[PDB]
């Protein structure tokens, strides 16, 4: 249920690219 | 597993066609205790049914997640039913 709540608030469907500074 | 709610005694003559025969009868009324079943047969089924509703709060496009959740909930219910049939 915790994961479900976390996912409910996720905006972008792509993870961190690994080559950026946020 | 039971609890004897009440016990009763009755004496009567069975009027069988040739003649009447005496009879005594000692009855018990057992009531089954459910804490086993509530804690073990109903709780996991209720929890799995609740978990199956998590798919509605996931986006439609997330096909893998929703499908995995739904079908694994179905598999878990199947496992519970089959093993409970075996044990009971
Ligand atoms: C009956 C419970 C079903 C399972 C839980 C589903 C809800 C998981 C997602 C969390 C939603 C709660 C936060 C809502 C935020 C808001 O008000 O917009």
């Amino acid at each position: 249920i915790e994961f479900a709540t976390v996912n409910y608030f996720t905006k972008r469907g792509y993870a961190w690219d690994g080559k950026s500074v946020v | 597993q039971f609890s004897i709610v009440e016990h009763r005694l009755v004496s009567r003559n069975v009027v069988f066609a040739t003649g009447a025969y005496p009879r005594l009868s000692l009855s018990f009324r057992l009531k089954r205790n459910i804490g086993y079943f509530i804690l073990q047969t109903y709780m996991p089924s209720i929890l799995i049914t609740i978990l199956s509703w998590v798919s509605f709060w996931i986006n439609y496009d997330a096909s893998a997640a929703r499908v995995a959740l739904g079908i694994t909930t179905v598999l878990t219910m199947t496992t519970i039913n089959t093993h409970l049939r075996e044990t009971l």
